[PDB]
């Protein structure tokens, strides 16, 4: 019920809930729809929020076509590229999961304002942009061996 | 003798700009070689060594070192470059030491500026 | 001859095991046969400490 | 209840022992943005479990081979790993919490992947033909896994290379 | 082939795990009972030096335990921590609590005790 909490204190509670959508786990109110992903936020909330929400989430749904094309494409039956590239598109993944954890650490002094995260995250949401590109254009012409060796050589 | 310094140059290096690192490594080989050559007998010097081994305990291994020399007479000068270079209380102290050098490890990065242990944000 | 000088090269790994030298067995034949040659083993001490000095400025 | 609550008993879920009881670990009160990453934590304590009935069914048996121990006391050297990274896990909770997990234990979800994966490929099979079976695990590309199997290969093919440098015999 | 009994009042989170620790008590508690009976001479001279080379071990995990109890009075033994440390000692008490049982179930002495060693890390 945020229609009951005051402005200044009720953004502590999207920012500590929006924390934990970034890693695939479903949140309180900033919630996740059944399946390229769309989002459900609030019928009642500040508005002075929900457009900077809407700018925050396509890390996320950049990231929950990622992390579905590891445990996909590291099927046998894809060859011995398409799994290569499966395991050194994890390490950035890995990555990604200690960039949650240090603003959750960061989130506790109460220094992490839901302005100063639409900041933080900026690197995430370049690198989780480009990989949620290839991780779609594998699989729509479906590709493995060299084929899937051209196409990283077309496409900081 | 021009080729056994090049081999030898190429076991020390790491491997992985592996193409001009060893034409610098073997600067260094060649810049410290003439330093000493600018400017005693060879079992005797393991005995020294052996003493130092049997007062700390470890006897067998002392008695080990000699039982080589004296196999390896029936050469000298490579002995000569080698001299040159509570069981169970150690047991939990190690098994204790790992999970004081795993927890930090990784805690001193989950606990941080946001992007300071992360090498994809240093790009 | 080849398995003398195979014999005489596995049992002066052990001695320089437990010195706790760092050559390992690449590194060690590389040695041996430099040293060998006939060039003397006071200057190579010093060599091996410099190779794997720069070595670690490297990481 | 607690998120610390969560965090005592998901370190013990890990390990098979059971707030979350036991084909998913279904937790059973707190939000749903706690229930939904434990689930998915929870869930890789499971996996620990198809991999430790089969070293603990076929270490009963004394008609599993020379072979088959090799391969079950290989499964082994690959589990104490598994238990010092519990111990570490557990000197922390005195602080970690659920999202700090998932980077923890992002890298054993997927050795417990492959073992808990590798023990049903190669169920009935009985000396060579169990090191014939962990072998075709190989052609993979995967430079973790391909890394990975590959060294339980070169103990499960220890006994394989002792007869052979001493076929079905005949009593 | 001992019993134990824990608590009617205690954490599910720890009984569970208790009982994990226990198998290599209850096989130490059928080996030390071997050894005190196994040493009579109305048994042969191969029962005997059987019991003696089985002691020499029984030696080391008691040295096992000690190092537990100074190690636990800086705190730094958790119980987590515990179940990790004994697992050379799980196995090994785990492989002579199954000849000490299978010795004495067939009466053997003297060279049907020698032939059980060579058909049984």
């Amino acid at each position: 019920l945020p229609g009951t909490l005051p402005l200044a204190s009720q953004e502590s509670a999207v920012v500590e809930d929006l924390l934990y959508v970034l890693v695939g786990v479903d949140g309180r109110y900033v919630s996740a729809q059944p399946l390229s992903r769309t989002f459900l936020v609030d019928p009642n909330l500040d508005l002075s929020i929900r457009e900077l929400v809407h700018r925050i989430l396509p890390v996320a749904a950049s990231y929950s076509a990622v992390t579905r094309f590891i445990e996909e494409k590291s099927s046998f039956e894809y060859g011995q590229v398409n799994h290569a590239l499966a395991a050194a598109m994890r390490t950035l993944v890995k990555e990604h999961l200690i960039l949650v954890s240090q603003l959750e650490q960061l989130h506790r002094q109460g220094l992490l304002s839901l302005q100063k995260l639409w900041f933080y995250i900026q690197p995430a949401m370049r690198t989780m942009d480009i990989l949620a590109s290839l991780a779609t254009s594998v699989d729509k012409g479906e590709c493995l061996g060299g084929s899937t060796l051209s196409l990283l050589h077309d496409r900081q | 003798i021009t080729q056994l310094f090049d081999d030898l140059c190429e076991a020390l290096l790491p491997a992985a700009n592996r193409k001009r690192a060893k034409r610098s490594l073997k600067k260094v080989a060649y810049n410290a070689l003439f330093t000493n050559l600018f400017q005693l007998p060879a079992r005797n010097k393991i005995l020294m060594l052996s003493f130092d081994l049997r007062v700390g305990g470890l006897g067998p291994k002392a008695d080990r070192l000699e039982e080589l020399v004296e196999e390896l007479e029936a050469v000298g000068s490579v002995l000569d470059l080698l001299v040159q270079l509570m069981d169970v209380q150690s047991l939990i102290s190690r098994e204790e030491c790992l999970c004081h050098s795993m927890i930090q490890e990784t805690l001193q990065v989950m606990e941080a500026a946001p992007g300071t242990g992360l090498p994809t944000v240093g790009l | 001859n080849l398995n003398a000088v195979r014999e005489t090269m596995d049992v002066l790994l052990e001695i320089s095991r437990i010195l706790n030298t760092g050559l390992d067995m690449e590194t060690l034949s590389i040695c041996v046969r430099l040293c060998e040659q006939g060039i003397n083993p006071e200057a190579l001490s010093s060599v091996i400490k410099e190779l794997r000095k720069a070595t670690e400025a490297l990481k | 209840i607690t998120e610390a609550a969560l965090v005592r008993d998901i370190l013990y879920v890990f390990q098979g022992i059971d707030n979350i009881k036991m084909n998913c670990y279904k937790v059973e009160n707190l939000s749903r943005s706690l229930r939904d990453t434990a689930v998915r934590l929870s869930e890789l304590g499971w996996l620990h479990n198809k991999i430790r009935r089969y070293t603990d069914q076929r270490s009963l048996d004394r008609s599993f081979g020379l072979v088959g121990q090799s391969f079950c006391a290989a499964l082994h050297q690959e589990l104490r790993e598994y238990y010092r990274l519990l111990s570490v896990l557990h000197s922390q909770l005195q602080s970690l919490t659920l999202r700090r997990l998932l980077v923890w234990t992002y890298d054993p979800k997927i050795r417990l992947k492959t073992l808990a994966a590798l023990v049903d490929h190669c169920q009935g099979r009985k000396g060579g033909e169990l090191a014939s079976a962990v072998h075709a695990y190989t052609k993979t590309g995967d430079p973790y896994m391909r890394s990975l199997v590959q060294h339980i290969l070169s103990l499960v093919s220890h006994p394989v290379l002792s007869f052979l440098y001493r076929v079905a015999s005949d009593p």
